[PDB]
């Protein structure tokens, strides 16, 4: 079960990176855990570039 | 755990039953909320609903070699598993009448079962890694009660009565005008006037004598030979003679017994081979 | 007011959700999926919980009985009419989903054979 | 503690605790590793582990119970009421849990009393065992009685239990051999070999014999050799055996004079 | 565990690069605007999403990466844990970057 | 379990009324039709009356006709609702 | 429900269950409070509804083209909704009897009705679009007679 | 008390009241002037006195069987002061 | 209430078990008794004469 996890997410990984995110591996799989739990996909997009950007005003 | 234990024995698996599908014993899960204990005894329970399992796809199989002998006997094995389901059914109200009891009770009413299902699997087993067909079923059987244990003496000779039963229809139908029943060809008396019958030295019984084969050819050939010659010669009659319903109630009177009796089957071979037998006598007399 | 009269002298609706909802009895083994589903949620880090239809307590078998004689079902789907299955969300609390997939999947396929057999029906 | 008390009902049925364990075959002992102030009280349910050791030797004979068909006829009807007895040990393991979980704690000592019956009762099967390491026939019928003529009344009971159902193939055999002069053999498990050269035509020849090392103890030897006069003539319940063996012997000589007037 | 609002919390703790009591003010922020119904562009179809991501490949002057994607697709389908592919998919469609 | 089916003919009158409801809005002027009793057994006994030249309260001799007219609007039939409304007619 | 249904089937509309002139007597589609499955036996019970004001219908209006012998089929059709209007009676002295029932229970008994009256509805139509009449009426009927199903 | 007591003759006795005077009176005296328990309470002790009970009349299967039957009793939670209910039907059988 | 009549179906049980020979009538008094704290031997010496 641990093995077949760590594949799954092993390959979306794979995509993230060659699309280009700034995203890190647990930050993906936190997203994976509300995609399955419901959550339309343009709610959780909006959410995260505005606080990404949020981010860089502070920093 | 209670209720998905219930049908899971039935032959409907659970997801916290996993079915492994007839090769390796891992058949409940490992449970966090169960004791280390509890979950050890529940694989336990579980040989004994894939040995029953092993037992409902056999029946399908041979319900489409594929003789009609090894089908009897599937219609004689669905019977032996008629407690097994009658008392999973009757453990139901056992855990509605209080939610206090768990799967050690489960445990000590369902090894009248432990006592039955692995020595059956034996036989089914033989069944299938030599492909045997035909009356020689009927010899596994008698093999098998050969052995010990007295639940599984008792079982396997009700299973023996039912598809000794599929024998008499056989050998009574060949002791009417002669009448031969062959849908795969798999009774003893073998064919390939009066026309040509055999008989097969290996597909015959060790509880069939040589000397016992040849009382049921004997008169089986002389009804035959007037099926094409004239049938108001009949040693058996038909038009003349009643004695053919007399050997009806005969062989009702016989089909069942309590396991088997054998001195009860060859002493209607005497019968049959007498009485009706002073017919054609008196023919080739005068002939 | 009419409707509320309806809906506690009527067993309560499950083709359409707009009734409230039971899955409760006092023995502590009927209350089983709720302590499944649990155990799914935290051993297993990626767990899809399904939207399921709260069903409703053996009356599972009541659909059983129109299934194998009688009328097609427009409460479970049939991809066609020699073709019966049953939905993926169906759940009794005194069993897993699963579990009660495989006594409705033996059913389904007897059922398939009488609704098969009724088509063949020419009045 | 709570936790404990349910520990020591699995090892009962010869599972393995929620502790670690260096012992199985040893007797059933826990080692939870803070065992030092639990040396009173692990100590109690070290006494009730040595039960489990016990059941655990009785489990392992009835693994050889049934192979593809295993060694013996009587060995199996031994092996048969030797799981009765387990059967019925099982019953109080499942009331015994049913109570601890009643609306619960059920103290060790209230327990032991309960362990306590069956402490007299499994001790005997596992020396019934002990005699026994072959499975064939009629060693076993020494063995039971062997263990009828021992004190003590409470074992006694046991064994007359398992004398009824390990005797009864020995009867199954006689009785066919007396009266229509027919016999059974599966592993030469019968105190009757057949075939000592080929089989003759009747006229009373040497065919049969005693055979003495799987001898049932039940009969003595002159009754052995009563019963082999008897069933070549055709062709405690230990001491019911040898009454109608004389009962048999004045109607197969009737048989026997039968042979006179063929001849 | 794993419930909506624990999962919440995790992400804005690392994105924002400050402790998870000192994201809280944002944290508010964040529930608002995902408790604000949207819909997708791309609302039917499995393949429509799939398609989209791999115009994007060419688009960005990287074929071969596309060809690597068509085969990632087949062990994702293939491993059944998810039943919610596309969202994961038309999410990361959308924060793509150069 | 009970059904609309199980639970009798009295929870198809309070759902008649109720399924009546949405489509009585339209019908209505400025208020809505309302329901007028009869009793089971008063439709047992006007059925036998029209049939010998007698007016009871469901029947309403118009003589300007010469034929019988019941009630137009909604009555309640007891648990038959509008079915008997109809019947009652031929 | 039961025996508000029963008055349906002796050809007389409530508002549930709508007469329509193009597919028949039907069940209203999705009402408060009745079950998926329901509706779908409840809609086999219509169609001998439907089929039998297609048939009262034809009584009356030849009685009271043009023929002697279309009036005598007349008389011909009305001695096989003799045994129908009994069966609706035979449910009717139940429903009064309890009021909890099953629709299953009338699906049962008038099913027997599901097969003489789809296989006489072909009889009436074809008499009235060849236009026939008379002594041709004997010879119709007839040779129907010799086809299957012994009701 | 007073009540109980009498419907205890009344039920046995097949009679009314003045019928069951002087029955009345023996119990009365044999009952209150030891009315509380003069044992140490704890259910157990009486549970083994029935248990031997069985198998000294050798009724091993019943033996058994009771222990199923005293588990059903208490697991209900309703009746509480079970040693003494257990103890009378013991002291009866 | 249903808990009540359950648990005097046990206690009925362990009545035909021992031969007590006590109805439903004469248990379900004598559980009464038991209840209020009356000492069960006093109780069992008043039975037998009552049955006398």
């Amino acid at each position: 079960n641990m093995s077949a996890v760590r594949e799954t997410m092993d390959v979306l990984l794979e995509i993230s990176r060659l699309l280009n995110t700034g995203l890190d591996m647990e930050t993906l799989s936190i997203c994976v855990r509300l995609c399955e739990q419901g959550i339309n996909p343009e709610a959780l997009s909006s959410v995260i570039k505005e606080l990404r950007r949020a981010s860089d005003t502070l920093k | 755990m209670i209720h998905e234990l219930l049908l899971a024995l039935s032959g409907y698996p659970g997801s916290i039953f996993t079915w492994n599908k007839r090769t390796g014993l891992q058949v409940s899960q490992d449970i966090p909320f169960l004791h280390p204990g509890e979950t050890s005894v529940l694989n336990r329970l579980c040989k004994l609903g894939t040995d029953y399992i092993r037992f409902t796809e056999f029946i399908e199989q041979y319900t489409g070699l594929h003789g009609i002998y090894l089908r009897a006997f599937c219609r004689g094995l669905d019977s032996i598993l008629q407690p097994y389901r009658q008392a999973l059914l009757d453990l139901e109200q056992e855990f509605l009448a209080d939610p206090h009891l768990s799967i050690s009770h489960i445990n000590y009413s369902l090894d009248q079962f432990h006592l039955l299902f692995p020595s059956i699997m034996v036989v089914v087993e033989q069944i299938k890694s030599q492909k045997i067909h035909g009356c020689q079923i009927l010899e596994t059987v008698y093999k098998h009660s050969c052995g010990g244990l007295p639940p599984v003496r008792s079982a396997l000779e009700k299973t023996l009565a039912v598809c000794h039963g599929v024998m008499y229809k056989q050998l009574s139908a060949w002791m009417l005008h002669g009448l031969l029943l062959d849908q795969y060809e798999e009774f003893f008396v073998r064919q390939g006037s009066l026309k040509q019958f055999s008989l097969r030295a290996e597909m015959l019984p060790s509880y069939i004598p040589v000397r016992v084969a040849e009382k049921i050819l004997f008169v089986g050939e002389s009804v035959q030979m007037f099926e094409n010659q004239n049938v108001n010669m009949s040693r058996t009659g038909s038009i003349l003679k009643n004695q053919e319903d007399t050997f009806a109630a005969e062989l009702h009177r016989l089909k069942q017994q309590p396991l088997f009796s054998l001195v009860d089957f060859e002493s209607v071979l005497d019968r049959i081979r007498s009485t009706v037998a002073e017919h054609l006598w008196k023919l080739m007399v005068e002939e | 007011d009419a409707r509320s009269w309806l809906e506690q002298h009527i067993v309560h609706q499950y083709w359409t959700s707009r009734a409230p909802r039971f899955s409760h009895s006092s023995h502590l083994h009927s209350n089983l999926s709720a302590i499944w589903d649990q155990h799914l949620y935290t051993t297993d880090p990626l767990y899809t919980p399904d939207d399921k239809t709260i069903v409703t307590e053996t009356q599972v078998i009541r659909e059983t009985l129109w299934l194998l004689s009688g009328v097609k079902k427009l409460l479970i789907f049939q991809l066609n009419d020699g073709k019966v299955n049953v939905r993926n969300d169906i759940i009794v609390t005194h069993m897993t989903q699963n579990c009660l997939r495989s006594v409705l999947e033996q059913i389904a396929a007897y059922g398939q054979v009488v609704f098969r057999l009724q088509k063949f029906i020419d009045e | 503690e709570t936790s404990l008390v349910r520990d020591l009902l699995y090892v009962f049925q010869g599972i393995d605790g929620k502790f670690v364990k260096m012992c199985n075959s040893e007797n059933c002992y826990k080692v939870d590793g803070k065992v030092a102030v639990s040396k009173s009280l692990k100590d109690i349910t070290s006494k009730l582990s040595e039960l489990g050791w016990l059941h655990n030797k009785i489990k392992k004979y009835t693994d050889q119970r049934s192979l593809d068909r295993a060694f013996g006829l009587v060995g199996q009807s031994f092996c048969a009421a030797l799981h009765q007895e387990l059967k019925e040990y099982y019953r109080l393991l499942s009331v015994l849990h049913s109570q601890l979980q009643v609306e619960s704690s059920l103290t060790l000592r209230r327990l032991l009393v309960w362990t306590f019956d069956p402490k007299i009762r499994l001790k005997t099967l596992a020396a019934l065992v002990d005699h026994c390491q072959g499975r064939k026939g009629g060693e076993l019928a020494s063995a039971v009685h062997a263990y009828t003529k021992t004190g003590d009344p409470y074992m006694r009971s046991l064994v007359q239990h398992i004398l009824g159902l390990v005797a009864y193939p020995i009867l199954n055999f006689l009785y066919r051999w007396i009266y229509d002069g027919e016999l059974e053999d599966t592993y030469h498990e019968f105190f009757v070999a057949s075939d000592p050269v080929v089989k003759t035509d009747r006229l009373w020849h040497d065919k049969y014999s005693l055979r003495k090392s799987m001898i049932p103890s039940f009969m003595t030897m002159d009754q052995s050799r009563k019963v082999l006069l008897i069933g070549k003539s055709i062709n405690d319940l230990e001491n019911a055996f040898q009454t109608k063996i004389d009962a048999a012997y004045f109607d197969t000589s009737k048989y026997l004079l039968d042979v006179l007037n063929k001849n | 565990q794993k419930s909506p609002n624990v999962l919440l919390q995790n992400l804005c703790c690392r994105i924002l690069g400050k402790g998870e009591a000192d994201v809280a003010q944002q944290f508010q922020y964040a529930v608002r605007v995902i408790g604000s119904n949207f819909a997708p562009t791309v609302e039917r179809d499995e393949f429509l999403v799939t398609e989209k991501i791999k115009k994007e490949f060419v688009r960005q002057r990287r074929e071969a990466d596309g060809a690597l994607f068509s085969e990632l697709h087949r062990k994702l389908q293939s491993q059944g844990v998810l039943k919610n592919r596309w969202s994961i998919l038309y999410l990361l469609l959308s924060l793509s970057e150069d | 379990e009970p059904y609309v089916t199980e639970a009798g003919r009295e929870a198809f009158d309070k759902l008649y009324k109720l399924h009546e409801g949405g489509l009585q809005i339209l019908s209505a002027t400025t208020l809505q039709p309302q329901l007028v009793l009869l009793e089971e057994t008063d439709l047992v006994k006007a059925v036998l009356n029209v049939l010998i030249g007698v007016v009871s309260s469901t029947f309403s001799y118009n003589q300007a006709l010469q034929s019988f007219a019941v009630k137009q609007g909604v009555y309640i039939s007891g648990t038959s609702p509008d079915n008997v409304s109809s019947l009652l007619t031929q």
